[PDB]
């Protein structure tokens, strides 16, 4: 078994920049590595193989190079086309990938939520939705109080791809209960956590009140 | 002197009068052997082989093709689009041995290394005009007719860490295989019990070792079992005998769980699909008679199976493969490769 | 010029069995190897098996080699994957792909097949319910109002989103369905809009479900 270890797993990157990422084996491997791009929805496409021969129709800025356990891709001149994801292959070992995005200013998110609304509540049960928009960096935190009890476990997040217009990222999480326990509480919050936030913004709301 | 691949002309102790195909198509396409082959030993140098890109392999390949062209013609062919009848009489097809020169200009190196496993250096080296004698024998699973290694059994394989990569194995000792035809479809080989288990014993531990030695891949028990899938041709042992095409089940051969000899079950077909191209050839029925074969099982075609994620485990199971007939020529053609003066 | 076609996405239930086809056309089909490798959802690509198509000889990795049977048509250039015995794990996108090597295994793929979603789930087939997200007066944050629709309990993906018949196309944020507990998917899509244009324009978010051959159009409204 040969482990395959790329670095970093997800990487900042600006247009025209000169980007390296890096990837390791467990054992001496000399040269038969391979790279490949992967877009979301089309199959990988091959760049380089062979540690450095770039495949015909790649661009001229691809450029691979290393030796034995590290080896690593170069991009000289970076486009929009080259923002996805790059996995390095060796025998039938891939990578886990190294992800690319556009780095831009921070960006603090603009907090809402949502109360269940009735057609939901005479179904049986409630979906109160907290949203995020247009923040940056992607990494954030949400944290679902109700009645000041900490809830965990009973929420799904779900984050949008990086936006092509302004470079942000929006995330909605969705706390799910039961009719009976939305109907036994009051308050429901939603604190959320990011770094172009000095303090955590808390969006809460009363049961019926408004 | 440095490496180069010129064009290869044939030899061979072909007979004029030999009815024979191999003999037929020797005595046009090759001229009579060296009667006194030289073999002059070049001492305190050294220099490195690699018997799977050698385009030695390459053409000897093309010339096994052409010889099954016109020798072994089928009733009719299937190739891409197009339907190919021709005649198809019975043939009388045994190999002969074949040995390939340089032409004028040009020599091959022959490395007399003992335990060489196909590439890096070689302490003995010498320069002949020939090969030796090698018979082109189209077999799968099993190599017959071949040459002995002199020491240990000795595995070879381009990358033993690819489990695409085909081993070759050669063996030390020559397993005798006696296949006979008395349904005139139905054959059938025996082996000795004694020998072939003796040998498979002593090809478990030196694969053993050798992966133990060159490769990261560690397992304590050595297994084989039958071929996975494929088409006849490669899940049974599948040759050439009398002119007739013979498939044997070699499950026995390959089972785990192990009195005489070993009996497999073949069987004779009329339709075969061709290794020389893409297609299927339809052949005559068989001819009737007592048809025999006395082969010696020199080698073996294995593939390992692809190792399971973050486990190894204390077996690791092979399985005899085939198809591909230039890793029965570069069984051969491994030692020798072709320098320009 | 080599290209390799796969079939469409397999819905089916554990335990059963799938049949993935891949045609290969513009190249020798018998010299080049074709791997099959999936990608389960947030998980790398894993191999599963190879098939040499000339003689139809495979290999495994280790555990598919006890329900994956590789297999190929040498006169129509295609070859097929069989998975029986299937399990929720074996949910991934699975890829047919070709080694560049002529007559070689340097495991250098080149040329791939679009792939294949194949789906393993005890769920049944259901249309969605489309439940509104009201702006009110916490989503007004002081100038620019959000309101958006919960897709809510479908299966299987995807769900379709529009806004006033595709009119509204700015400030839309439709985020990747999540798949709940229950084995049915979820998704939201929000849209930000001025505060003065809520008592003017009417948003309704269009929600289509091929699958259950569902279509809904729901407006969205503060509540009362
Ligand atoms: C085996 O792997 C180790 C590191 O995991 C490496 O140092 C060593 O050279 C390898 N040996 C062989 C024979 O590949
Ligand atoms: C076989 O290839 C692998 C991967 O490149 C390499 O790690 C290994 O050392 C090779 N085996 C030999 C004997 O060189
Ligand atoms: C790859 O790049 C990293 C950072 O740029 C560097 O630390 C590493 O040495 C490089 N690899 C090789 C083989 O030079
Ligand atoms: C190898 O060379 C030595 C001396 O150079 C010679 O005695 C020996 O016979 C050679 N081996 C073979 C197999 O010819
Ligand atoms: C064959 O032997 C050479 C010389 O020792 C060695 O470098 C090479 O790795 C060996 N090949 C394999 C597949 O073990
Ligand atoms: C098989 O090997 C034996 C040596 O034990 C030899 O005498 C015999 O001639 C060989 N037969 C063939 C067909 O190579
Ligand atoms: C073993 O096989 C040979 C094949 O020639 C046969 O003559 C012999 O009788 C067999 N041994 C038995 C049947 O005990
Ligand atoms: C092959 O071996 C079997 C079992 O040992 C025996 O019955 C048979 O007679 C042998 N074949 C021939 C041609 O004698
Ligand atoms: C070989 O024989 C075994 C039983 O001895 C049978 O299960 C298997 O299907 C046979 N295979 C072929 C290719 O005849
Ligand atoms: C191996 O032999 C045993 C009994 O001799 C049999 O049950 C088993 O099926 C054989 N394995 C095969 C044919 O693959
Ligand atoms: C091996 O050689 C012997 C005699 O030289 C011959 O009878 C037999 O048919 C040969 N085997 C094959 C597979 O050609
Ligand atoms: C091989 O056997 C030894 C003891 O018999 C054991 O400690 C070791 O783990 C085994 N190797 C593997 C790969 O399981």
């Amino acid at each position: 078994y040969i482990h395959v270890t790329q670095s970093p797993s997800s990487l900042s990157v600006s247009i025209g920049d000169r980007v390296t990422i890096n990837c390791q084996t467990s054992q001496g491997v000399g040269s038969d590595l391979h790279w490949y791009q992967h877009k979301p929805g089309r199959a990988p496409k091959l760049l380089i193989h062979h540690t450095s021969s770039v495949e015909d129709g790649v661009p001229s800025r691809f450029s691979g190079s290393g030796f034995h356990t590290s080896f690593n891709l170069t991009i000289s001149d970076l486009q929009a086309d080259d923002i996805a994801t790059y996995y390095c292959q060796v025998l039938q070992f891939f990578g886990r990938g190294s992800r690319l995005h556009i780095k831009r200013t921070v960006a603090a998110p603009s907090v809402f939520i949502f109360p269940p609304s009735d057609e939901q509540l005479k179904s049986g049960t409630a979906s109160v939705v907290c949203l995020l928009n247009n923040f940056y960096p992607r990494e954030a935190k949400v944290q679902w109080k109700v009645d000041n009890a900490l809830q965990s476990g009973n929420s799904q997040e779900s984050v949008t791809e990086q936006d092509s217009k302004d470079s942000t990222y929006s995330l909605s999480s969705t706390l799910t209960l039961s009719k009976a326990d939305y109907e036994k509480h009051k308050v429901y919050a939603c604190e959320v956590t990011h770094q172009g936030l000095s303090s955590p913004v808390t969006k809460s709301f009363n049961r019926g009140e408004c | 002197w440095e490496d180069a691949d010129t064009t290869l002309f044939c030899a061979s102790d072909a007979k004029a009068y030999s009815t024979e195909k191999h003999n037929v198509w020797a005595t046009h396409a090759c001229v009579p052997t060296d009667p006194d082959p030289q073999e002059i030993p070049l001492e305190n140098v050294t220099e490195n082989f690699n018997m799977w890109k050698n385009n030695m392999v390459e053409q000897m390949h093309e010339d096994i093709i052409s010889l099954w062209d016109e020798s072994l013609k089928p009733c009719v062919m299937l190739t891409g689009g197009s339907t190919i009848k021709q005649a198809c009489p019975k043939v009388t097809f045994e190999p002969i041995p074949i040995h390939y020169c340089a032409p004028a200009g040009f020599a091959i190196l022959k490395c007399r290394d003992e335990d060489f496993n196909g590439t890096g250096p070689c302490k003995n080296v010498s320069t002949v005009q020939c090969t030796h004698g090698i018979k082109p024998v189209v077999s799968t699973q099993l190599l017959l007719n071949g040459s002995l290694a002199k020491g240990d059994i000795v595995i070879r394989s381009e990358n033993l860490t690819n489990n695409a990569k085909v081993i070759i194995v050669q063996l030390n000792e020559p397993v005798q295989i006696v296949c006979i035809r008395p349904d005139i479809r139905q054959a059938h080989c025996n082996v000795t019990r004694g020998k072939w288990v003796n040998i498979t014993k002593n090809v478990k531990e030196q694969l053993w070792k050798i992966f133990n030695k060159t490769t990261n891949i560690t397992f304590n028990n050595t297994i084989f079992n039958s071929p996975a899938g494929g088409d006849l041709e490669i899940t049974t042992h599948s040759f050439n005998c009398g002119g007739e095409f013979f498939y044997c089940n070699t499950s026995d051969l390959f089972n785990e769980t192990n009195n005489e000899n070993i009996t497999l079950q073949c069987r004779i077909k009329q339709i075969v699909r061709m290794w020389q191209r893409v297609g299927q050839a339809m052949y005559a029925p068989p001819i009737a008679g007592n048809i025999t074969c006395i082969s010696n099982i020199t080698g073996l075609l294995l593939t390992r199976d692809g190792v399971n994620d973050t486990h190894d485990k204390e077996n690791e199971t092979f399985r005899p493969t085939g198809g591909d007939m230039r890793d029965n020529w570069r069984s051969e053609l491994y030692k020798y490769k072709v320098i320009k003066l | 010029r080599a290209h390799l076609v796969q079939s469409g996405t397999a819905m089916k239930k554990p335990g059963a069995s799938v049949r993935v086809s891949c045609q290969t056309s513009g190249y020798t089909f018998t010299a080049h190897i074709l791997f099959w490798f999936r990608q389960a959802p947030g998980r790398g690509l894993e191999w599963v098996g190879w098939i040499k198509p000339q003689y139809g000889a495979v290999n495994f990795g280790g555990g598919f080699r006890d329900r994956v049977t590789l297999t190929r048509d040498v006169y129509r250039e295609i070859a097929y994957m069989d998975i029986r015995g299937l399990k929720p794990d074996d949910t991934a996108v699975y890829y047919c792909a070709r080694d560049r090597s002529y007559g070689d295994s340097s495991w250098a793929l080149d040329a791939w097949g679009q792939g294949t979603t194949v789906v393993v789930s005890a769920a049944s087939t259901k249309g969605p319910s489309v439940f509104p997200l009201a702006p009110s007066s916490k989503s007004t944050s002081g100038g620019t109002a959000a309101l958006g629709c919960l897709v809510k309990d479908y299966f299987p993906e995807p769900v379709t989103v529009s806004w006033n018949s595709g009119a509204l196309t700015s400030g839309v944020h439709t985020f990747p369905a999540v798949l709940q507990s229950s084995g049915l998917y979820s998704l939201s899509s929000v849209v930000t809009v001025p505060s003065s244009s809520l008592g003017t324009q009417t948003y309704i978010c269009n929600v289509n479900h091929k699958p259950s051959n569902t279509k809904v159009d729901k407006k969205v409204e503060p509540k009362s």
